[PDB]
RNA sequence: UUGAGUGCAGAAGAGGAGAGUGGAAUUCCAUGUGUAGCGGUGAAAUGCGUAGAUAUAUGGAGGAACACCAGUGGCGAAGGCGGCUCUCUGGUCUGUAACUGACGCUGAGGCUCGAAAGCGUGGGGAGCAAACAGGAUUAGAUACCCUGGUAGUCCACGCCGUAAACGAUGAGUGCUAAGUGUUGGAGGGUUUCCGCCCUUCAGUGCUGCAGCAAACGCAUUAAGCACUCCGCCUGGGGAGU
């Protein structure tokens, strides 16, 4: 509703899991999707297909109360990074430009310890 | 066999000739080598701490990819 | 001998006109008053910054050179009175060779 | 510590002629006044362990300098010691 | 006057102490949007969530470490030192050859410094994490894996005095083929040389000849040739008891 028409959409990552949000410039949250909500488990939510129908299963949704261009935000290295932009550009949306964020500090931070297996 | 900056006989930084500054930050906004912009020995040590002086009264941008 | 100085520092689009002066002068008067040998004032440029810092995005950027000896308290004085003062954002003195 | 403003104009006052930046009694006065102003520097930040030891060192050089002036000559020494006033 | 030292002229540096200051990031807090999950694993579970979570946007708070430059680079006697600026302050190197005239070297007892962990007194506390709790795997698992978490890690002044504190290579000094890079210099030709070429001082790496080595290898930064001063050793256990 309100054919905003103009908005964001990000992406985050991690290697066990992927979402996508899209709201407007701003944004106040519009719709979103994740591998968690579409019945897959666990083991398997970091495939990239579960990227393909999160990323469906958002547009789909998102570009009926009006909206035909996005802005594109990728945080999470991971493996969905790529079959996300394609199948949005897939389902008929305009992903325009891209811009990668992912955190980086300047070395103010102690990670956890090693694994050791 | 890279040509050096200062064939023209600089010899003071002065952290302010932005322009002057520009041949060596990453169009990005990070700091470039010296091996990658064959740069003298002392050299690269002066334009550092010029850059950092800058980046701290606004003449530089701390991030530049929004 | 004596060394050397620039003392840089930024100052708010939303002055006046006198208020600039009065502030300019009070600088120059505490650098004196402390045994410092103000050599001249200047006014680099009307920039904008590259980056906020409070509520701003631009400033006047004046800039003055002036030498004293080493223990002449006309340094401790500047900046006990620029970083608790309002229109000034920020400043750098540095050693001029 | 001292700059050459003082460091030229001590040189004078012992000089035993013209010229005399040798002259065993001239370097102990110079290390004597260094001295000085490095036990002030340390009464004021007393964890500068880097330059205590520089102080150390300059301690035992002026000993041995000392030590060689005495064993040429006696009264250089006595009447040095009188002069600059030390060696408890 | 050759060793040592001082004068005069220059050069580099994450050498040290004190005083302020910057941005990025993680986290807690305030508010707008927002709907059912988030997070975790080899697989799972514990856990947080419909008292509205994760996500997302704006601002605030607080402590800590300093992204890129970063380099078999630099400095320090060793432990070690990397955000920025200021006040105090040590040491090293090249040139000149004013000046004193062997003032040197090493150095039992003594004194000083001395990573991390640890103790005391008073602060501070964001992340991380011995102990501890819960979840898992296992015949058993008081362990490895996961979710939490206390001292500690930081600051001031005291204390202890130990590491594979390592190049497992004490210190001073002189002599004995080469080649190859690299940090800081001083000279000479070409010269726009500030972009080449030649000579030399000081560190710093790799290859390699005599010689040495039980072999492995080392070789102007000797583990070669030699003098001076110090420390230490004499079968393995018992025991640094």
């Amino acid at each position: 509703k309100k054919n905003i028409e103009s908005g964001v959409a990000h992406i985050h990552s991690t290697f066990n899991n992927t979402i996508v949000m899209i709201t407007d410039t701003h944004g106040n949250a519009l719709a979103w999707s994740s591998a968690g909500s579409l019945g897959f488990k666990g083991s398997k939510k970091s495939t990239p297909f579960a990227a393909q129908m999160a990323a469906e299963a958002a547009t789909k949704v998102a570009m009926e109360h009006g909206l035909k261009t996005v802005d594109v935000t990728v945080k999470g290295p991971g493996s969905g990074r790529e079959a996300a932009i394609r199948s949005l550009q897939a389902t008929g949306l305009e992903v325009t430009a891209i811009r990668d964020v992912t955190p980086v500090p300047h070395n103010g931070c102690r990670p956890p310890k090693r694994r050791r297996v | 066999k890279v040509d050096y900056i200062a064939a023209n006989h600089i010899e003071y930084i002065d952290y302010k000739d932005t322009e002057l500054l520009k041949r060596f930050i990453s169009e990005r906004g990070k700091i470039l080598p010296r091996r990658v912009t064959g740069t003298g020995a002392k050299n690269q040590r002066k334009l550092t701490i010029a850059i950092k002086r800058a980046r701290i009264m606004g003449l530089l941008p701390f991030v530049s990819d929004e | 001998q004596d060394t050397k100085y620039e003392i840089m520092y930024i100052i708010r689009p939303n002055i006046d006109e006198e208020a600039k002066t009065a502030l300019v002068e009070r600088f120059d008067t505490i650098l004196k008053d402390n045994g410092a040998e103000v050599i001249e004032s200047k006014d680099w440029e009307k920039r904008r910054l590259a980056y906020e810092m409070n509520g701003f995005r631009e400033g006047i950027y004046h800039i003055v050179n002036v030498t004293s000896p080493s223990t002449a308290g006309a340094i401790n004085e500047f900046d006990r009175l620029a970083k608790i003062n309002d229109d000034i954002i920020r400043h750098m003195i540095v050693k001029v060779e | 510590a001292i700059s050459q403003e003082r460091k030229n104009e001590i040189i004078k006052e012992y000089a035993r002629h013209e010229g005399d930046t040798g002259s065993p009694e001239v370097q102990i006065a110079v290390l004597t006044e260094d001295i000085n102003q490095l036990n002030e520097h340390a009464r004021t930040h007393k964890k500068d362990h880097h330059s205590y030891r520089g102080l150390m060192k300059k301690i035992g050089h002026r000993r041995n300098l000392l030590a060689y002036l005495r064993k040429t000559d006696i009264q250089r020494y006595r009447e040095l010691i009188q002069r600059l006033g030390l060696r408890r």
